RNA sequence: UUAAUAUUUGUUUAAUGAAAAGUAUUUUAUUAUUAUAUUGUAUAGUAUUAUUAUAGUGUAUAGUUUUUUAAAAAUAUAAAAAUA
């Protein structure tokens, strides 16, 4: 070539850093020589295509896009190389898509299934994220919970008498996002059956909870 | 003979009473009067108290 | 080194390593061995031209 | 539970 | 002529069950894979390698703490001022505006200050318009004292290394502003619903006062915290500790008698009424006259009308058993031992029991 | 009762992404520029990442105790047998130590310590500067209140986390000489003479524009 | 290729003699083949200059394990010495230039050098040493000052 | 051979399941469909 | 105008052209007749409506049942220019302009350099773009805005250096174009006045900020007469001083006298 | 002919037939001890019956079958 | 896709109708002692023992080639008879 643009290619790959080496910048050929100008967008102001700084465009566009996914308020949670095949995972999770964090934890805790102690795991790992980022307990639930395809490894293995097994170890991925709802109402889980009722009872404890007057924090004395 | 099945034929297993039974399901479950956990009627804790009185 | 130099600021000039780029290969060739001369080279260098 | 506490003088010249 | 590779990584990356062998073996179970590990290196070693001499300079140039403490209060001023106001609706609760850009300024006045305040908490006491305002107005009054009288913490603590490397005065007022800011903090922290972050806030917030009534209102919202989070032992202490403060606190501050009637609740809770009637009798012939004891005597009455018509008294090994306040509930619904999942039958726990530790 | 299940047609059908040619994104020069994920709606507070060395203890209680692992303690083959790396991380050391390759530095050297040095090209274009520092085997240059960037250094036993701000090095392609005189960009030269008390002959550095010796 | 690539216990040394260990032989012995060879019996001689540089300047590691003498009387300290020595020659080295006359006996065993891995992966092995377990009549201590 | 990929590839979307998720499946179901109604329209309808 | 850009995006997508692809477009989503192929008449309101509604949801698009961000609140659309106005402008540009015009009134710009100054030209054309793109949230939310924000729009417009109009100053003239060949299609907010309407927009927040103001007087009023004794705390009366002291001097910087 | 390895070989290693009364397993107890005429003969060490419960590491140590 | 599948299912257990070694690897560690060159070390596993370099004052708590559990059918066991 007369004239090799820094970004074009010429017995070389497109390596990033060779091609470019500001982004800001944008190379052309004016009167045979590489003119180096900023980079410009196009965008529409007023009804007509207006030229701004790309790099600044780009800037504004990503920490714009990162505000708002910070102060939306929920905490989201994306767990890597869990171990188990997709398939189960989500068969473990189409269960609890829909519930709040309460039943959500006592299911995980009451069922017997590996998809459902891990996603114990991240539920426990997700409202610990946004206990820190300052959302409430009572009005966590999970908006939506997802799972895709992960990592993978192959395990061959040899059998008695001499027998060769392949193996395909599978693993997933888990987005787990909690959310804070004002509106919700839980159900009464605190209900007795009869049954332990009167056997209390007949022990002597009480039934019904013993509810104490407890005053106010007041700072009068300070 | 065998081949290929279609994406419906694989979703012809989830209308069926088996499938729905034994994964998809949820528990009736309550708080351990004495332990303060969640607790499915029938099955008890190992505390004394859960032993002599069931909770 | 590189950490160092960072966190300090004094000035290196040699290498702090060693480099066989041979990977122990120049233990191979003889001691004696000299490259021979080249009479008549099929190249613009020795022109040393400055301005193309 | 301890603050952050207030530099050294210069050990050496 | 065949290679056996028990178990490799697949096409798409290495998985956890490759991993494992990593970190456990040291490389992968079929040796053909070299172990590299430069980036983790780079990560690890060479950034926490640092020379002698620049190691032995760096504590010469720290920050100057007061201005660092001044800095960080007038930024966290200006973002609790800037944070806005909820609108309150009709029909329907107004999700508060996310706590974004307050977590960084409230995380270096927590790191300068050497206490922790919850998120939750700080939420609250903004949504709080009352509360608020006492927010805004204590964290004023500490910004003054800082910029015009240094910390007070900081030169008692100067004060007590001096004194070990060769008394205590009252509380100074940038403390007396921070205790009740911390107060307030935890207020909003209880009626937001975290008792056991309240009282681990209020734990370090007794730190910063020394006079007996501050001591005394500390030690009795410490109780009333612990109550609330089912510790009836830390409750049950600072409430008595409540009245070991009375014999020095202003006949005005009713500190004592809150603090009489956490004890007696504590003691109500671990099911000895007994115990807790002489505690309350013991507070009402100590002030005649108060409500917190007068309705707790009643309550406790009213619950022994119905004690002896039961089982005559409560039983002896039956104490400390009924879970009766949602906090323990909340709280073993995260710390109790799952149906197959984590218990005493797991082997993950059943060798945490076979060994020592 | 029943939860609702809907079946995916990814674990079904899920073909491999279209790969680049010669690493060319067809689009590199004509879309924004932003983190993956944003302009999708893939976005993560915290990426919990079990294959780490810290979630050890996490993915091996996670696992079932049936499943078992047989060369946890000796491997099959013998690991003492040096062979190759792959080729991603054999890419990743030519990328990151350029400096190994023969004559990578270079000759001759005239960067020295104690000149004024104007930035031509890349962050910092048209600023002047002193050079501080001279890193010659890897052709990199300090100088003084330009490119610095914080450096932290981890909290010890007795002393917390400190961040400081520190110059970087420089590459030498991206950095010209300034005249004492002229005060203006200026080629320079290495050049053979002679001192007046010492018969010997040292190199010094000159420019061609204003013909001004640089003693080292 | 004929380098052998195992570093592992089993390291076989290579009897087969190449040209160019002979070559270097040669080369390093006197210069070849710029200086005149030296005649037979210079060669074959006592003052044959390496022979004679191994007799007036000695070069041999020995080095002093700092777990087996380090704050405990300890009657057998160990060395590590280079291959080509014995119980012999090792007593006679601690004799002359270090003066412990007092040695009941040597014990010898071979050991291979050390192995390891850097970041990148590359297996490098250290250089062999034999180990001896040498014998004293009064048993020996270096404290360390805590 | 002239098969009408290019052109039966943006009609994929009317198809379901496995006719739409792969793509020669689709393309022969599509090829065999417009073959059909083309002869319907000529000579039957 | 449903999957590519919204109402209030910063970002500018041609809905129907796919530039920000990887792949030729092989499956067309929208499809109503197998003569949809081989010419889809996309660009036709009933055809582009079933594409770019059978488009799925992006990042922005905030699909039904995931969370949808607050975006016409004024109390986030302030910090937002706040934010490009110092993304554009740096510190130390910033203090070194503030200098500059307080020492010689806009007249000794030749110490600044021309990498500066195309610098502050940018963020200047950058700060007008977003504001053009956020004009109908703002009117939107200028009826429930609060005092903070509302001063907050005067300050972002001093730190980007953009002096507003009112009935350097970059809001004065629109951008070149004829009438006739301009951009009028419907469904596009895009606004044609704008000169007009920002300065319209300044009056109203000028008044609601007179209107803010007495109203916390009012309210400290009628708080004082309740108690019915002179007791105003520390922390108020210092905020209402700066606040005061504030705005007279933001406003006057833009050349707006309350 | 489908018989399981694991099933045949355990089998043939242990015995099957149960007892039958505990009369029964005393006659057993007394009969088992009784020496070999021309076979090959067993180690009949002096503590065979006692009980093993102090002797052997595992009859005391934490047990998932037994629940400790 | 076959696949909610086929075969497998093992952490001291019902301990075993039983117990004395050699050889070649893998892995290495400051053993003691007789106290004169060199040379290869110990336990633990793994594979093998016809074709004599392993059998006697008397034999390792030896249990991975020994393997989990609250159903019918199929299948295996005629050493599963108190049948034919
Ligand atoms: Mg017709
Ligand atoms: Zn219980």
């Amino acid at each position: 070539p007369r004239i090799l643009l820094d970004r074009s290619l010429w017995k070389s790959l497109w390596i990033t850093k060779l091609q470019l080496p500001d982004i800001n910048r944008w190379e052309r050929v004016v009167n045979s020589r590489r003119v180096t100008e900023d980079r410009y967008a196009f965008v529409e102001e007023e009804g007509v295509m207006h030229k701004v700084n790309w790099g600044l465009y780009c800037e504004r566009l990503e920490t714009e896009l990162t505000v708002t996914q910070e102060r939306l308020p929920q905490h989201t949670l994306l767990m890597k190389a869990v171990p188990s095949s997709w398939k189960k995972l989500d068969i473990d999770i189409s269960v609890i898509r829909g519930l709040s964090l309460r039943e959500a934890m006592a299911q995980c805790k009451l069922s017997l299934r590996k998809g459902h102690q891990i996603v114990f795991r991240a539920l426990e790992m997700a409202q610990q994220g946004a206990e820190a980022k300052g959302l409430d307990k009572e009005h966590l639930r999970v908006a939506h919970i997802s799972c895709y395809p992960g990592p993978t490894d192959k395990q061959i293995d040899i059998r008695s008498k001499g027998y060769y097994a392949w193996k395909t170890k599978k693993s997933s991925h888990l987005v787990l996002t909690l959310a804070e709802d004002p509106e919700m109402v839980l159900p009464d889980r605190t209900c007795l059956p009869y049954s332990s009722l009167m056997s209390m009872k007949r022990a002597g404890l009480s039934a019904q909870p013993t509810v104490i007057d407890v005053p106010a924090i007041t700072a009068d004395g300070i | 003979p065998k081949r290929k099945k279609n994406p419906m034929q694989l979703r012809r297993k989830v209308y069926g009473l088996h499938f729905k039974e034994k994964y998809l399901k949820m528990e009736e479950w309550y708080y351990c009067p004495l332990c303060a956990e969640p607790k499915k009627p029938g099955e008890w804790c190992r505390r004394e108290d859960c032993r002599q009185i069931k909770p | 080194v590189d950490r160092e130099v960072l966190l300090t600021g004094k000035s290196v000039w040699e290498c702090p390593i060693h480099i066989d780029h041979t990977c122990g290969g120049s233990k191979t060739v003889p001691p004696h061995a000299k490259k021979p001369v080249r009479y008549m080279d099929a190249g613009i260098a020795n022109v040393g031209v400055t301005d193309i | 539970t301890s603050l952050s506490r207030d530099p050294q003088p210069p050990p050496s010249d | 002529p065949t290679l056996y590779l028990y178990r490799f990584p697949g096409p798409h990356g290495p998985g956890p069950y490759t991993m494992k062998y990593w970190w456990t073996l040291g490389c992968f179970p079929t040796g053909m894979e070299v172990p590299f590990r430069l980036h983790e290196f780079l990560s690890t070693y060479q950034q926490e390698h640092v020379p002698v001499e620049v190691e032995e300079w760096l504590r010469c140039y720290i920050k100057d703490p007061l201005s660092e403490l001044v800095n960080a209060s007038n930024d966290f001023f200006k973002a609790v001022e800037v944070y806005p106001e909820v609108e309150s609706a009709r029909g329907y609760k107004t999700l508060q505006p996310s706590i974004a850009p307050l977590l960084v300024p409230m995380k270096k006045f927590e790191e300068q200050l050497g206490v922790k305040i919850s998120p939750v908490g700080l939420r609250s006491v903004l949504s709080n318009p009352v509360l608020k305002d006492r927010f805004l107005d204590d964290l004023f009054d500490y910004k003054s004292y800082v910029e015009k009288g240094g910390s007070t913490p900081h030169r008692r603590l100067a004060r007590s290394r001096f004194e070990g490397s060769l008394p205590a005065e009252t509380t100074a007022d940038d403390e007396r502003s921070l205790i009740l800011l911390l107060t307030t903090i935890s207020e909003g922290c209880i009626n937001a619903g975290n008792y056991s972050d309240a009282a681990s806030v209020l734990a370090d917030a007794l730190m910063f006062c020394h006079d007996p009534d501050s001591q005394a209102t500390t030690h009795a919202n410490i109780s009333f915290a612990s109550l609330l989070n089912a510790d009836f032992k830390g409750a049950e202490y600072n409430g008595r500790e409540a009245a070991l403060l009375q014999p020095q606190v202003k006949p005005t501050s009713t500190a004592c008698a809150r603090g009489y009637v956490g004890w007696a609740a504590a003691a109500a809770y671990q099911d000895d009424f007994e115990k807790a009637e002489a505690i309350v009798k013991d507070g009402l012939t100590l002030y005649v006259g108060n409500e917190h004891l007068e309705k707790l005597a009643n309550k406790l009455q009213a619950l022994r009308e119905e004690q002896p018509s039961v089982y005559k008294q409560v039983p002896r090994s039956l104490r400390e058993s009924r879970s009766h306040l949602p906090s323990q509930q909340s709280r073993g619904l995260l710390s109790g031992s799952g149906k197959g999942f984590s218990n005493e039958f797991d082997w993950v726990e059943f060798k945490n029991k076979l060994y020592p530790s | 009762m029943y939860a609702r299940f809907r079946t995916r047609s990814k674990f079904y059908f899920r073909p491999a992404r279209p790969a680049l040619a010669y690493n060319v994104d067809p689009n590199v020069m004509r879309r924004p520029k932003v983190k993956r994920g944003l302009l999708k709606g893939t976005y993560s507070d915290e990426t919990v990442d079990l294959r780490d060395r810290e979630r050890l203890e996490l993915l091996e209680s996670m696992r079932h105790p049936r499943e078992r692992d047989f060369y946890q303690d000796h491997t099959y083959h013998n690991q003492w047998l040096r062979r190759d790396l792959e080729k991603h991380q054999k890419q990743q050391l030519a990328a990151r130590y350029k400096y190994f390759a023969p004559d990578f530095e270079i000759s001759p050297w005239i960067w020295y310590p104690g000149d004024i040095v104007e930035v031509v090209s890349g962050e910092g274009i048209g600023q002047r500067g002193t050079i501080i520092a001279v890193i010659k085997y890897k052709n990199e240059i300090v100088v003084q209140n330009i490119n610095v960037q914080d450096v932290v250094i981890p909290a010890s036993e007795s002393r917390p986390e400190q961040i400081v701000q520190r110059e970087h090095p420089i590459s030498v392609t991206r950095v010209r000489h300034v005249d004492p005189s002229t005060n203006e960009i200026c080629n320079i030269e290495m050049v053979k003479v002679r001192n007046k008390e010492t018969g010997e002959m040292e190199e010094k550095r000159m420019s061609l524009e204003s013909g001004i010796l640089m003693s080292i | 290729p004929p380098v052998n690539d195992y570093f592992g216990r089993s390291r076989i040394w290579n009897p087969i003699a190449c040209k160019l260990g002979y070559v270097r032989k040669k080369a390093d012995e006197w210069g070849w083949p710029n200086k005149p060879p030296p005649p037979t019996g210079l060669r074959y001689s006592q003052e044959f200059f390496p022979f004679f540089f191994e007799r007036y300047f000695p070069d041999a590691e020995v080095r002093l394990l700092l777990d087996s003498v380090l704050n405990n009387e300890t009657k057998r300290p160990v060395f590590q010495i280079p291959c080509s020595m014995s119980k012999v020659e090792l007593v006679n080295y601690l004799k002359n230039i270090y003066g412990i006359d007092n040695v009941v006996r040597v014990e010898v065993r071979n050991r291979r050098g050390r192995r390891y891995k850097n970041e990148v992966g590359e297996i490098k092995m250290m250089d062999d040493y034999k180990v001896a377990v040498v014998e004293l009549d009064t048993p020996v201590s270096v404290e360390l000052k805590q | 051979h002239y098969r009408a990929k290019l052109e039966l590839d943006r009609i994929r979307s009317m198809l379901r399941g496995r006719a739409r998720l792969e793509r020669k499946v689709g393309l022969k179901r599509l090829f065999f469909l417009m073959r059909t109604q083309t002869r319907y329209r000529v000579e039957q309808q | 105008v449903y999957g590519g850009s919204g109402r209030g995006d910063l970002l500018y997508e041609n809905p129907d052209a796919r530039r920000h692809s990887g792949r030729a477009l092989g499956v067309l989503n929208g499809v109503r007749h197998s003569s949809q192929a081989t010419m889809p008449e996309s660009g036709q309101l009933y055809y582009r409506k079933l594409i770019l509604h059978s488009r799925p949801p992006n990042g922005s698009c905030a699909g039904l049942q995931r969370h949808c961000h607050d975006t016409c609140n004024w109390s986030y659309l302030i910090p937002s220019l706040h934010r490009c106005a110092e993304s554009a402008i740096s510190a130390k540009l910033w203090e070194k302009m503030c200098q500059l015009g307080l020492e010689d009134r806009s007249k000794a710009w030749v110490n600044l350099t021309q990498y500066e100054r195309q610098r502050v030209r940018d963020g200047q054309n950058l700060y007008r773009y977003e504001v053009h793109q956020r004009l109908p949230l703002l009117e939107e939310s200028i009826g429930w805005a609060q005092l903070d924000d509302l001063l907050g729009w005067f300050r972002s417009a001093r730190r980007a250096w953009v002096r507003l109009p009112t009935s350097s100053s970059a809001m004065s003239c629109r951008l070149e174009g004829h009438a006739d060949s301009r951009d009028t299609t419907p469904g596009r907010n895009q606004v044609f006045d704008t000169p007009e309407r920002v300065e319209q927009l300044t009056e109203a927040t000028v008044h609601r900020i007179r209107e803010e103001l007495q109203r916390l007087n009012r309210s400290e009023r009628s708080d004082c007469e309740g108690s019915a004794a002179m007791r105003a705390s520390a922390r108020r009366l210092a905020r209402d001083e700066e606040l005061s002291r504030c705005v007279e001097e933001e406003l006057g910087w833009h050349g707006v006298a309350l | 002919y489908g018989r399981r390895y694991r099933k045949m070989e355990t089998r043939s290693k242990r015995r099957m037939r149960p007892y039958a009364s505990l009369g029964e397993i005393g006659l057993e107890n007394e009969l088992r001890k009784e020496p070999r005429i021309n076979a090959k003969g067993l180690n009949n060490t002096d503590d065979e019956d006692w009980p093993r419960h102090t002797k052997s590491w595992g009859d005391g140590m934490p047990s998932m079958r037994y629940g400790s």
